[PDB]
């Protein structure tokens, strides 16, 4: 399942994850776990790993509606288009593959996801990430739209998914939660779940058998039975925060989606310069533009050389020796003038 | 905490070195070298192939002058004999009596056999001293494989080695070394691809899986015999024939500095020169504390047999009647002996492997701590 | 990884494979996830945690080179105009690969001069040059230029010495702390130098396909 990435992506049972801090406190093993985000690319892309596998239905269908998350029991599906990401403000999201999704948002110090499947308004985690602004260029604008510049620069690739490198999953996990086993009276009993409650107790039905059923052990305390978790379909995501609860690790390759390409960028050049001739000087007479670093070199010996964040209107001394500077003041090309 | 030294960088000899650490034991450090070669940066501007002429089949204008076309071969020659004679024994290749003509063209091209086999010549920048230094520094013992720059440091257990940058690049590399048939020899290359025809190289080649092939091979037609067509062409000797046989010593024998020059990468393993230095990190752990060492005293060095001209040389019965039982590190103060270990057993009448190949021994060990004279005469 | 909970129990400690691989087992889990039974002992267990210190996956895609230098050699192409002939032709100007021309024998140097902006060990990051000094080769210092050192660029063998340092964690959650030290990657990629390009005495830019300076005054 590539084309339709669902079948290799539902092959694991996409299920949720241990975040800790999800709105001032809480945080327990929802989809609102931020496992990793990572962006490799001079586009300004962030590729975040999602602790619920979005994009697969309940069948794990290829679904544009599809967002497959976690509850209790695996099937916490949600709406795939109900999904916001926030790093200062909504950040503009490019795609979901299984557990790694794919946006760009402004410059901020932390990514908040958010998404309301069944459950009261959107639940949503908040990984603190000082996400910069780190672009490539003489200047330093963020403006797509100037018809100026065309350097390289590195993205995350918006390619269709199979994969390039695959996240590996193991172990069906144990959860720490015990609360389906309860007495009546004298008796344990186990009912079936969302939960394989293996039957982990000192004698009695807390000794064989995991929760799809009810199995009973009369003379059962509070104490005596014990819970345990199981699974089926699937290996954990990383188990990143993912206590593991598995007795041990056989991996499964999941395609990580959107695989980095290196693409082109625009990048504005500015009003160019005044150069006012003098004896051995030049003043190079800039009006300010989105501010950029501007650099002067002196062509020739042992150079004098240096470079400005430009960011105001001035007049550069740049020196002009008998065997002349070389200005690159700004985005445009790195022309250096002679004397006179 | 770190000690500088050298071992003399001739493959074999064992390097001794005490460690010095207040409170531990005498460290016992020894260092030996293997194939330590040095692999000079080279840079290819030669094949050195064997040039042959094609000679295409023979435009005869039989009656008729004859046209001739540009060829684009390195040895790319065409000729037009005026009058040939069409006589061929199956059957008159020319039909009219008078006024034929020859066009005879050939090319040169690099042989077949380049790709299997070529002459490579590179000019040689430096190289880097490989080496294996087996280090018995007490209970740890290994063997360190690092090129001599110190850049890559030696991570050892505990151990920090940093062997040179080297001293000295007194190597086997020349302004220029062919490597042919993979034995190595100084040779002067000529002009990158325009170099003389009937020389060590007559088709140069510019990339040795270069698509241009330069040459300087004498190619010349002949005005064949009547009848059929005969194409004479008088192209160079074979150089390359002519360099490949007919070479000279190879470098690999007569190599300075006792080095077996083996070139898959061009390098002069065991190039047996110069003393290595190496400064050691030593580990925390390897300076045994000597408030537990075997508390010894007692230190009686006896000269028992002495062979002066010996590898194996010294007998040494030193005997040490100490207080507390344990393994002695036996690294003599002295650098006119070299001593077989440092493993002392409980003190006692203790032989010793004390080699010295001078002739009139005096040495001080260092036993434990304790620090002797021993002096003899060895034999001849 | 998902670490190794015995809820109750105590556990073994074993070593994996990696660079950075460090494993540690801390005592006194209580798991209190909501998933099945593995908070289910009320002492003794052990969570066995171990890092791995793997080489970046974009290395592939962009590493960040740096390599010692010997010398060069210019090369340059010259328009002769003798006479009736007008041409232009290159060659290497280090005296050896004299040029034919027509009826021409260029010879070019070898011209002995050594200003040259190849620096000691010099580092292209990106294109971009820097001379400066290269750590020890796989004995580095972490927290600088060369946190994870290359013995070769997809080298099979990993030398870094990168500051993980694994810290017991707190009650409920498994949360596996293990203090890493900064990135020195992004600390030499952030904190970059002058470009090779920036202050090139002789002007000359440097271009690196093949790491040059074109253009040599």
């Amino acid at each position: 399942s590539t084309a339709n990435h669902f079948n290799a992506y539902k092959l694991t049972r996409p299920y949720v994850a241990y975040c800790a801090d999800c709105g001032m406190g809480h945080s327990c093993h929802s989809p609102a776990m931020i496992e990793n985000i990572q962006a490799d690319a001079t586009d300004g892309t962030l590729k975040i790993q999602f602790a619920s596998q979005i994009g697969l239905t309940k069948t794990d269908t290829h679904d544009h509606t599809k967002i497959r998350y976690a509850e209790g029991h695996d099937i916490a599906e949600a709406a795939r288009s109900t999904l916001k990401v926030h790093s200062s403000s909504e950040c503009t999201v490019t795609g979901t593959m299984g557990h790694f999704i794919l946006a760009k948002c402004p410059p901020g110090e932390r990514i908040s996801v958010s998404f309301v499947d069944s459950k009261n308004e959107h639940r949503t985690c908040r990984i603190a990430y000082h996400h910069e602004q780190r672009l490539i260029g003489r200047e330093r604008f963020t403006v797509r739209p100037h018809h100026g510049i065309e350097l390289p620069c590195t993205t995350y690739q918006l390619t269709t998914a199979e994969t390039s490198e695959e996240i590996d999953m193991h172990m069906p996990p144990d959860i720490p939660d015990r609360t389906i086993l309860s007495q009546q009276s004298g008796n344990v009993k186990i009912t079936v779940n969302g939960r394989t409650v293996r039957y982990s107790s000192s004698c009695g039905s807390q000794a064989v058998g995991t929760t799809t059923t009810d199995k009973t052990i009369n003379s059962c305390t509070v104490d005596k039975c014990q819970a345990y978790v199981t699974s089926h379909t699937k290996w954990q995501f990383n188990s990143p925060f993912v206590p593991r609860r598995m007795q041990a690790e056989r991996k499964g390759k999941v395609h990580i989606p959107f695989p980095l390409i290196n693409t082109t960028c625009r990048v504005p050049l500015a009003p160019e310069a005044l150069v006012r001739s003098g004896k051995r000087e030049a003043t190079l007479s800039l009006h300010p533009i989105h501010p950029t670093l501007l650099s002067y070199r002196t062509f020739g010996a042992e150079r004098v050389f240096d470079e400005q964040w430009i960011t105001a209107q001035t007049e550069v001394t740049i020196p002009v020796p008998v065997e002349g500077v070389e200005y690159q003041w700004g985005n445009h090309k790195p022309q250096r003038f002679v004397v006179a | 905490y770190e000690h500088t030294a050298i071992i003399p960088n001739q493959v074999g000899f064992p390097y001794k070195a005490h460690v010095a650490r207040e409170g531990y034991s005498p460290l016992t450090l020894q260092m030996q070298v293997i194939e330590t070669s040095l692999e000079p940066t080279l840079n290819l501007e030669y094949i050195t192939c064997d040039y042959k002429t094609k000679v295409p089949s023979p435009y005869v204008k039989c009656c008729g002058t004859a046209e001739c076309r540009t060829q684009d071969k390195p040895e790319y020659k065409c000729a037009v004999f005026t009058g040939v004679y069409p006589f061929m024994w199956g059957g008159a290749y020319c039909f009219c009596d008078s006024e034929n003509t020859q066009m005879s063209e050939a090319y040169v091209e690099r042989a077949d056999v380049c790709k299997h086999d070529h002459a490579a010549a590179y000019r040689a920048h430096t190289a880097s001293l490989r080496a294996k230094i087996k280090v018995t520094y007490g209970t740890v013992n290994q063997t360190v494989e690092a090129y001599v720059n110190g850049d890559h440091a030696v991570t050892i257990a505990g151990t920090k080695f940093i062997f040179g940058p080297v001293s000295t690049p007194w190597t086997p590399f020349d302004t220029k070394i062919l490597v042919y048939k993979g034995e190595l020899y100084n040779q002067d290359f000529p002009r990158y691809g325009a170099g003389q025809p009937g020389r060590f190289g007559d088709i140069q080649s510019r990339t040795l899986d270069s698509r241009d092939l330069y040459a300087n091979t004498g190619l010349k037609l002949a005005r064949p015999a009547a009848g059929n067509i005969h194409v004479p062409y008088t192209q160079t000797p074979s150089g390359f024939k002519t360099w490949q046989k007919d070479r000279d010593s190879p470098l690999n024998a007569k190599a300075p500095f006792g080095c077996i020059i083996q070139t898959n990468p061009v390098r002069a393993m065991n190039c047996a020169v110069g003393n290595i230095p190496v400064s050691m990190d030593i580990a925390d752990s390897a300076f045994t504390r000597l408030t537990d060492a075997p508390v010894i005293s007692e230190l009686t060095c006896t000269v028992s047999t002495c062979t002066h001209s010996s590898d194996f040389g010294g007998i040494a019965v030193l005997s040490y009647k100490v207080e507390k039982s344990g393994r002695c590190d036996i690294h003599s103060h002295s650098n006119v002996a070299v001593l077989q270990e440092v493993s002392i057993e409980t003190e006692g009448r203790s032989v010793i492997h004390f080699s010295t190949a001078s002739a009139s021994p005096s040495f001080v060990v260092s036993v434990c701590s304790s620090r002797a004279t021993c002096t003899a005469k060895c034999e001849p």
